[PDB]
């Protein structure tokens, strides 16, 4: 039957605007130069041009294709190449990873974004308020292409991480599970996943 | 003085009394004379940060820590302060607790409070569950090796100041921690340190008048530099001899170091953990450094899993050694961790230039030029990495030529009237040194497009020869999708088709273009990571005069 | 005579070998030509089984490109066309 | 592929119909291409009796003009070729 | 078997030069435009220009192509369109298409050229000097273009005349005859035409 | 006084003596008071007018115009000329002969020498052919009505002079040329004239010893104004009347003059043949004008054909004339020659303007555009040629539409709601008087590509409709090699396949372009003279669009 997210390939493809700015994102992150695997910065500027360009129900769609069997999964985690874009050789510490977006002026623009909008706070109805799941969106799908990129791990469920873990962090490792659980255990990006998988 | 946890939570209602208790406060001791005094916040702050108005209505007690209400709540007040809420829905403002700006422990703690519409809910109305602890749960934060006292306290001052009727009951689960009777603080008995144990997540027991209450209980214990480093049980000092790559940079020695500690964390590792190399000659600095990076890793000492550092030292090269050089040192280092002593033997030998004197081969006299016929190599053939031996052919008829390939510093020789036996002395010379040799070859000879990749078919490709030949012809290799076995008319069936783009196929741009062209290949392809093929679909023929390929079955 | 005609189709079903679903909009030209045109064509049909004119393009789009499921990105240029000619 | 190859005919052997028998030196372009060199004409040949590309002139030549019978000058303007291509 | 003329046509049209300032002279001779036939100043400009730049044998070949049968002496007369370069409506007198070359520079140089040129004097060997044959062969095809042309009307001979008669001449006729004869029975020039026709 | 020839032959030798005659000469005489004087010039002119020597070897009797030489001919003289020669054969050189620059008849003849290498030959070596004249004939020029007298002599004078031992006579066969016996001079006896006779070619007859001889002996005999113009036998003046043309210049009546002299030749006829017009009103010279040119014709008068003049003149039209013209006139020409009356009746009649009123025609709804139907025409149709009578249509639903055709100032009528009568009331107007008429229309209404030029085949254009259709659809015209039977879909099948570009075609450029198209045909083709199709091989479609049609079978 295929999943939500070959249709919302489907969707972005058949408009020839987000196929043209989806080949500039495509082009640097995939032409292997002597004794690198890609051009990381190249490839991250042109997933930035395209997550600006290209209007919303095409990208947020293949972005956030709501999952109900495995390879849908991968494929969710898939959305960025991690190969070429996320992972590299080493896991740095996360405060390495929050300062080195801090020396990046639209890597702090969309972090302080996903500071003001995906947060989980006292009782409201889904953990959220429901008409800034857009900002909430614009927050993750914001993040996408700076130096701080945000992949999925668990494709069992909607836990999102960058790349580091909370090793090497001494005295401020809580306050790194308070950084770093805040990107895997939100419930107000979680309801916000399952309402644009549901169809709103 | 540090607080115990960070964030408190406790709710408010509408018309409570004044001098209602809200909550006790708690601040831990580093050492016995520390008084912890407390003092309010002004502003309640509110949703995003937002100061919203002075709080008038609570006082507190410095000596307890006690919050309680001077003045009572009411819809008036309610309702100024959530216009200033800028349109959210309230639920939330807390304030600041200095103890001796941005509020953050050791220095501050923030206190909330949860408002609701109601006013205070009668007694019967109140589950059990509600009745031990609030629902947000604490987080207890002990630093190891300190004056051991006191850090919480039970009692939902709310509840029983205005529903004393009920009977309610606090305890706790060889361990320091004790709940005394007819007095609900919570106390450590000794001293805690890390290195033994580190987690401890208990259970305090409530009884409520009829309901017992199992809830979690969480403490992180911290760590000091009370650890000097230290060997891993008799391992002090290794050695090696510098032998055969002499590149610019090769990690010749390494150590490893214990410090039971992590408190030096990644950021000011700098400044602590440097490698103070002790000196001696000035040709080590020229010559060699020394590197060192950690990484930490976790141990069972007393059935947790503490954590500490692993500080490994190395010794790599700084510069492309010469040849000939023959010396022997002993490099000391000294450590710090804020001191140990570390040593390397260290001895350079050099090494003989004798090439292989007497050897001859065979060549087919149809051979085109850039013809692979031969291997030259020195006496230590895949050890040389940072040293230019240079190959030079004076002879004494000119069909033959050798230059080195910078790869293994080996020779594969090219072809650049009755005379079918020649003497060619091949002179071996360096670049650094001018050290060189030489050798004799007695060499025995024995009696359609340009390029071989334009070849398309099998018989196309063996029946017809192309520029780098040295058997005349080209030669056809043969073999799933988008793969790096692929097929082309290939010259050199092992330098060719192969993965490198050597010297010997890039002087013209006509002689290996699947390993060697720049061009852009139609087709289902994989871009060779230098360039060319790294896999093609089908078939894949060259025309390089237009400087392209063609992948396609 | 050749004139432009989009399409819907899979990249699928341009069978390269690429290992995904996702799919493309393609243009192409289709339809003969008026067969002489030239004295020298009709010296062609005169003195002959490869013969006349052709329908190709004059022109070619932007690029084309894309995700695979493994891991990586593919490209495509020179690939589909705007305007069409004998 | 597309290349050059000069020929001798009679201008009553280009048949247009004048009344002479005088002649021509003509130069044409023969030899078919390499029947894909893109990713379009792949897709086309996945799609689909017309195709693949063709052989043709990239310029024309000086004129080409005589005498007939009948006490009349003809003239001649594009007719033979210099350069050739696909 | 065809003749010497259309052979004379190969040796021309071969020669790509030939070709192509012979298609010079023959444009706009023939597109015939509102209310004339032709141009006539175009036309005889293009020939002028034809009878300077290509070289000797392969014009002068078939102007001067040795006849044995009358379509021969046809094509003969043929060689520069009378219809629309040459003839006219009228026939004016010669004397004023004397005086009319006379107000053409181009034309009075190929006169004084023919003046000089074949003039059949007291008794050499064949009328002439034999080696000035083509300077006598460069007056005659030298005229072709100007305003004075000479062409066949005798085609069982090789007498030649330009369009004029000695009409409306009163006292100058018989010099009118003089000048006329003289391109119509010139032994010298006959000798120049024989002996270029039997391969000199 | 005039030379009876131009040019004199004689011939030299080596070794001549002094007083050796050459030559007489001879002079006519146009008055019996005209004494020839006779004197030698200067320089031996060679081949190409070369000036050689000053000849000193030669004098002359002036009272017989007597050649002779006072000095001899010797090698030292011919070698010292034959360098200045410029290299070329020595057969001829010649002098001047004024009698009282370049010589010419009547004021000077020259007289050649034709030298050669031999000496003077012996008597015995002159054959009779070349005893009684030399080879180079003469010409004999004579004016006619002179005082009649001598102009020939026979005698070879070095030959009777060096051999004078052969008896040689000679003599000439109603004419007034008669040879004396014993004095060989050729006399006229009475003076000839042209308008008799002409052409005198007799036959001179010598006798040698025995061998008689015949010569030809031509003369030519001129011309004067011994006459005034004459009537061609009672023919004086012709009239007509102005009608229908009215063009800017139109011949209206043609008169003939018999001069019966030459003499005014085609230079300086413009001098002396003048058409003065006699004056009257000065609307004339506005409105009319006098031609006149010659053409000279031969007539048998006594048995030769005398030539002549004939002198027509003619009345043409000088401008466009109006319709309302009623007027007459009288128009006068004197003619010169150097004096003869003429005069022409001329009366200009006006035209009515009376278009028919009534009439009426049929149209099919189904027409697209443009599409030809009926033709408005005036009373008088193929004849106006210099009025701008132009139609306006004054209606009274537009469906219908006028322009005149400026060819015949004929109206061809084109396309530009339950509305199927109505009423167009043709307004019929002119530019250079206002005078205009009406009348009335009771038309009836009786209920794929662009062009036609585009289809190809015959049902193709037979079931299809183009732009300029009265019918709906368009029609195929078909009819060897180039030719102007071509075939083609033409809408017009009277007017667009047809040789004339009229307005109807050429507004907007889809309407019949096998007529009216200005791009470059490919195929066998002949252009059509003022543009499109004369002729075109096979079929013949067009793409206008591209500006381009196509000639193929
Ligand atoms: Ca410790
Ligand atoms: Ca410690
Ligand atoms: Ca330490
Ligand atoms: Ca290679
Ligand atoms: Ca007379
Ligand atoms: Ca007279
Ligand atoms: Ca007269
Ligand atoms: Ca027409």
């Amino acid at each position: 039957k295929g999943n939500n997210c070959l249709d919302a390939a489907k969707a972005c493809n058949l408009d020839d605007i987000c196929k043209k700015y989806r080949s500039a994102y495509i082009t640097p992150c995939t032409t292997s130069v002597s004794n690198d695997v890609c051009n990381r910065r190249k490839c991250h500027k042109a997933l930035r041009q395209f997550f600006d360009k290209v209007p919303a129900k095409h990208s947020y769609g293949m972005l956030f294709c709501s999952c109900r069997d495995i390879a849908c999964t991968e494929r969710r985690r898939q959305t960025i190449v991690p190969v070429c874009s996320y992972e590299e050789r080493e896991k740095p510490n996360c405060l390495n990873l929050q300062d080195s977006c801090k020396t990046n002026y639209i890597c702090r623009s969309r972090l302080a974004d996903f500071f003001t909008n995906c947060q989980p706070e006292s009782r409201s109805v889904s953990s959220c308020l429901k008409e800034n799941y857009a900002d909430c969106l614009l927050a993750y799908s914001g993040l996408i292409g700076t130096v701080m990129t945000p992949n999925y791990i668990d494709s069992s469920s909607l836990s999102v991480a960058p790349w580091c873990d909370c090793s090497n962090s001494g005295n401020d490792l809580e306050e790194c599970l308070k950084f770093l659980n805040f990107f895997k255990d939100n419930t107000c990006l979680k309801n916000a996943i399952q309402a644009f998988g549901n169809g709103s | 003085l540090y607080f115990s946890r960070d964030a408190y939570w406790e709710k408010l209602y509408v018309d409570q009394a004044a001098g209602t208790p809200l909550l006790y406060v708690h601040a831990l001791r580093d050492a016995p004379e520390e008084v912890p005094s407390f003092r309010l916040g002004q502003h309640l702050y509110g949703t995003y940060r937002t100061r919203l108005h002075e709080n008038n209505w609570i006082c507190i007690q410095e000596d307890t820590g006690l919050l309680y209400l001077n003045r009572s709540l009411d819809h008036s007040s309610w309702e100024k302060l959530s216009v200033r809420n800028h349109g959210f829905p309230l639920l939330t403002v807390y304030l600041k607790v200095f103890l001796s700006g941005e509020c953050q422990w050791p220095g501050c703690a923030r206190v909330y409070f949860s408002f609701f519409n109601t006013s205070f809910p009668a007694c019967s109305s109140l589950k059990p569950r509600e009745l031990c602890f609030p629902e947000t749960r604490p987080s207890f934060r002990i630093r190891e090796n300190r004056p051991p006292g006191t850090f919480h306290q039970f009692r939902l001052l709310p509840v029983q100041f205005l529903c004393p009727n009920i009977s309610v009951a606090y305890r706790l689960l060889g361990l320091p921690f004790r709940c005394a009777p007819d007095s609900l603080e919570v106390s450590t008995r000794w001293a805690l340190d890390r290195e033994q144990r580190e987690k401890y997540e208990l259970v305090a027991v409530c009884t409520v008048h009829e309901e017992v209450v199992m809830v979690p209980f969480p403490v992180t214990v911290y760590d000091e530099d009370d650890s000097a480093p230290t060997f891993p049980a008799g391992v002090d000092t290794a050695s090696a001899v510098v032998e055969f790559k002499r590149k610019e940079d090769t990690v010749v020695a390494t150590l490893r170091v214990f410090d039971a500690d992590v408190v030096p964390a990644s950021g000011e590792l700098v400044r602590r953990y440097t490698s103070t190399l002790l000196p001696g000659d000035t040709w080590a600095q020229q010559t060699f450094r020394v590197e060192h990076w950690p990484n930490e890793t976790s141990v069972q000492a007393n059935g947790s899993f503490v954590r500490a550092t692993v500080h490994d030292y190395r010794l790599v090269l700084n510069r492309n050694l010469s040849i000939s050089e023959n010396r022997t040192m002993q490099l000391a280092v000294l450590v710090n961790d804020s001191v140990l002593l570390l040593h390397f033997n260290v001895s350079v030998l050099p090494v003989s230039l004798h090439l292989p004197s007497t050897y001859s081969l065979s060549v087919s006299r149809r051979a085109r030029r850039f013809a692979q016929i031969g291997k030259v190599c020195v006496e230590n053939c895949q050890a040389f990495s940072g040293i230019n031996v240079q190959y030079k052919l004076h002879s004494s008829c000119s069909t033959l030529g050798v230059v080195t390939s910078a790869e293994d510093t080996s020779g594969i020789l090219f072809v650049n009237p009755k005379c079918a036996e020649l003497h060619y002395m091949v002179v071996a010379t360096d670049q650094q040194t001018s050290r060189q040799a030489q050798a004799q070859l007695l060499v025995t000879v024995e009696g359609c497009p340009l390029s071989c990749a334009v070849s398309k078919r099998r018989l196309e490709c063996e029946e017809c020869g192309g520029l780098g030949s040295p058997t005349g012809r080209c030669e056809w290799r043969q073999g799933k999708g988008i793969t790096r076995n692929f097929s082309t008319c290939s010259p050199s069936t092992k330098t060719c088709p192969d993965g490198h783009c050597d010297v010997v196929e890039t002087q013209d741009i006509n002689i290996c273009p699947q390993d060697c062209l720049r061009g852009s290949i139609v087709g289902g392809h994989e871009p060779g990571e230098p360039r060319g093929i790294k896999a093609g679909y089908g078939t894949c023929n060259c025309f390089p005069e237009e400087e392209k390929c063609f992948c396609e079955p | 005579g050749c004139v432009l005609t989009a399409i819907h189709l899979n990249v699928t079903d341009l069978g390269l070998g690429y290992e995904t679903k996702e799919e493309l909009i393609f243009r192409y030209c289709s339809g003969s030509c008026d067969a002489a045109e030239t004295t020298y064509d009709k010296i062609l049909k005169n003195l002959s089984k490869v013969g006349q004119a052709c329908c190709r393009p004059i022109a070619f789009d932007d690029d084309l490109s894309f995700l695979d499921d493994n891991l990586v990105y593919h490209i495509l240029r020179k690939h589909s066309a705007k305007r069409c000619g004998c």
